[PDB]
């Protein structure tokens, strides 16, 4: 979902 | 090996100090701290262990038990003996050319590690909650606020984490 | 920081090491005693970051086993992060000679009421790794108990969560 | 038992  | 500290906290009119507790592996840990509560003021955080409440061992108690000890505690001040986030680890990564350190997260948790990334090189682990990012506590934030902190950071990215 | 070790194969190949996947990392699970692994001080719980210039992130146990089993040449290069899950707890024996816990198969199962263990917040579902700096991984429980018997009144144990 | 008491 969220890429760091 | 890493030393306990005493906190002293005052009850609200309902007896509360602004704290939710959780039983893990027959200890008691801070689960949630309420904004601008006494708990908050004395620096309690998600993942800190409560060894004693008013001198009584927390060993083997449930969350329900721990909470009722707080609720029944005599007088207006509550003493707790605290061990600072015993499970905490810190990893320092470097953003690449695309501005990323190399991991997928959701609900403030690391869910996968991207191959060939700073995160991969550093052995960053999944099923781990992110506590802080460059000295910014991310506990109780939406993933959008976490992503904003990440993007605004400089190349070097230090994160504290603990097993979920 | 991590540390770099360079292991050297026995004749046969094998370096006395079993690895294990946990939360998309790779961890030392068992070290044989007079092995290539033991020479470079690998221990239970050590995280293996890299093997021969390849990151271990996301590898399965089966894949770690195979990369090791198939390693080309004599030298196996590794980058090791020392037992990152390790915790240390200092207890004191009471008058009966007890610190306050029940264990079985090297693992803490319960904390005794009013004991040093309880006071110090020792946790269950944790493996016992060292007692006063002495490896107890691979020992029978009865051997662990005698080591406890011959420790002082001050017993320092090293623990890790079970996986 | 076969639990040990430490």
């Amino acid at each position: 979902e969220f890429y760091a | 090996a890493m030393d306990p500290r005493e906190v002293i906290l005052c009850k609200d009119q309902d007896g509360k100090i602004g704290l939710r507790l959780k039983s893990i592996d027959n200890g008691i840990f801070v689960q949630l701290v309420q904004a601008n509560s006494p708990a908050s003021l004395v620096g309690l955080r998600f993942g800190d262990q409560v060894l004693q409440i008013n001198g009584e061992n927390c060993a083997g108690w449930s969350s329900d038990k721990a909470h009722k000890v707080l609720k029944q505690a005599f007088g207006e001040k509550i003493t707790m003996t605290i061990r600072d986030r015993p499970f905490e680890r810190t990893i320092t990564m470097h953003k690449d050319s695309t501005g990323h350190v190399g991991f997928i997260f959701k609900n403030g948790k690391i869910t996968s590690i991207v191959k060939d990334s700073s995160a991969a090189r550093n052995g960053l682990l999944t099923e781990h909650n992110i506590c802080e990012i460059n000295g910014q506590n991310v506990i109780g934030l939406k993933d959008s606020q976490i992503a904003d902190i990440l993007s605004t950071s400089g190349t070097v990215v230090t994160i504290t984490i603990m097993p979920a």
